[PDB]
């Protein structure tokens, strides 16, 4: 949910 | 270009008169006409120093989304996904180009010598007269010699 | 260069907010 | 640019010279015309420093959307997604180029010398008189010398 | 963009000027005319602070949307989905460039000395008369000394 | 903008002027003329807040569309599908740019000293007389001075 | 913009001197010329407020499509959808940007004291000669004081 | 460019001048006319670095996203995968082209020969005179010799 991240909803 | 540094080379010895000035300024009444003698060296960096800084906040971030898997059975599973968002500071330096990186004061008191007490009374006015910052390298001498 | 570009960018969205 | 260097310095010796005249209409006064002598060192700083923070604060979050899955069996299965929403400050500051990183006084007084007490009067006085900053690296002397 | 430097020296000295003359508009009457010198120093940032804030309510949200599933069989089945709405506040501010940082004000009174129950009081009118906050690191000195 | 900042300090002196004004046309006939003096400092914010605030109601949702489903067999089975309607204010505000910050009024009354009861009547009388605000953080001191 | 300040100004001032003449033209028959002695602080926001809100009824729905689906068999199964219309309120205000936040009003009158029935009676002829509003944070002094 | 280095040796030329006449100004009362001699030589640098750095902090990172799978039966795996960001400098300097890589001075003094204390304090004066530099591989001789 932000940047170069994880958390793919 | 060079007629850049002769103006450098300008710009230090304004500098050096000035502080001169001020030195006689001070010792003129102090001490009187012809009983001293006082020169003043100032080195000048003229780099162009310009900085770009990034910096962020470990200690405290903030949870932006959050995935928490949590299965037992054993078996014990735990999946867990974090995305964080961090205090950002960017700050953006341009520093001056003709600073003064070093000075170097010498004063020469004449003999009839002078005491201790008043040599480091004079010492401490020009400390002040002329801004002395042992921090950045000065160096300020005063002596008592003989004149002849 | 790019990181100074990056910083002016990021002064530019402070302008924008 | 060099010529900037040189009006940089000329603000420098306005800024000195102003100090003077303050310092010569409180001291004027209270001790006299010749009974003393004072000079001011500033030094300026003319950085173009432009800083921008993005600030954000970690311990009230608002949860936006949120999924909790929960099942049991024995087995245990907690799934949990969650997203938030958070306090966010954005500052853009451009600091002033010239400002005054450090100031140094001195004052010496004629003797007949001076008692400690009136000496730190005259010290609290220009405490004030100059806008003494300790915090700043600011250094004030005062000393009580023999004028010849 | 010396020249705005300049001006803004200006600024501090002007502001300087107003402060001497109400203190002066004070303290004439009550003290006379002679028997008393004030010095006042003005410090004024001149920093371009803009900052945008954006502030959620984390302790009242309002749902939107909601789904729940709760089957039971032994096996218990609890999932959930939940959408939020959220008190937003958004305020953007800018200061204004110049404010008087701090503030120091150094009195100095004629002997012939002065009590202290009368120099509380000239310290209290003062206070009100120049605007005295302490919280802004401002200084107030009130002393008696003898002059020349 | 420069210019801005002094027309920003001509409205403050004026703010002053105009209190002073006041203060006179209060104290002129009740004490004398020069038998009082008195001072007032105002400082004003110049900053450029502008706020926009989206508030729900937590507490009275009303239901837009709403499934359910509750099938038994044992197994209890309870779906659940809610869409939600709140109440929304969505305010949009712009503060006036020059605000009184802090005020700080004081005066001094020519002994010949005054009763406490009368000082705390003019002290009543001031209050109004200028719109003392405490809440603000302003100030407001009456002395009993010896003029000389 | 700072113009507009000034005007703003002028109409603060333009209120006060008309609530002064509305206290004269009350107390002037009632006490006399010279008798009494009034000033008017009012203080005006001139923030922009611009306010939108959408209200709702949650307790009076009106259902306007409906599905009902109640089988058995032991087995219950009971599904349900349902659509809802409901009483909406959308009220778009903008208040006037000048409005009287706070007003304090100070009258005193010459001794010769006044008894505290006739300072009642005149507060009570002044609460509704100027318009006093608790509420609003508004003050009324009314003094009996000693004019020199 | 042989022009420019026919410059470049002009502006040596003129350093040595002028700290020949700084090493007059300061001698010439102190020990007289003719009772001296002295040498300056001055090596400049005329290199053309230019520099750019890009610096990190490795002890502070601040981790951006982050996914962590530890499950357990035994068979223990422990999967992570983590993201940083990390405090960023970027500083481009260009240093001045003609620098002061060396500077001699000598001087021979007149006998009738020179006490070491009377030496040694010429040799603090002369440093600050000049600016003597030893980290920079100066190098100063006083000498007592025989003129002809």
């Amino acid at each position: 949910r932000t940047d170069g991240r994880h958390i793919p909803a | 270009a060079s007629a850049a540094r002769r103006k450098e080379q300008e710009l230090e010895r304004s500098q050096e008169q000035a502080l001169r000035e001020k030195i006689d300024s001070v010792l003129l009444p102090i001490l009187g006409y012809g009983n001293y003698t006082a020169q003043v060296d100032i080195q000048m960096d003229f780099s162009a120093v310009e900085q770009t800084r990034k910096r962020f906040d470990p200690n405290t971030p903030a949870t932006r989304s959050e995935y928490a898997l949590e299965d037992y059975n054993g078996s014990v599973r735990k999946e867990s996904t974090r995305n964080f968002e961090l205090d950002t500071t960017i700050s953006h330096e341009r520093k001056q180009t003709g600073t003064v990186a070093r000075q170097t004061v010498s004063v020469a008191i004449k003999d009839r010598p002078m005491s201790e007490s008043e040599i480091n009374a004079i010492r401490q006015v020009l400390i002040g007269t002329v801004g002395f910052d042992q921090g950045r390298g000065d160096l300020l001498n005063v002596l008592s010699v003989k004149f002849a | 260069v790019d990181g100074i570009q990056a910083e002016m960018r990021a002064m530019m969205v402070e302008a924008t907010n």
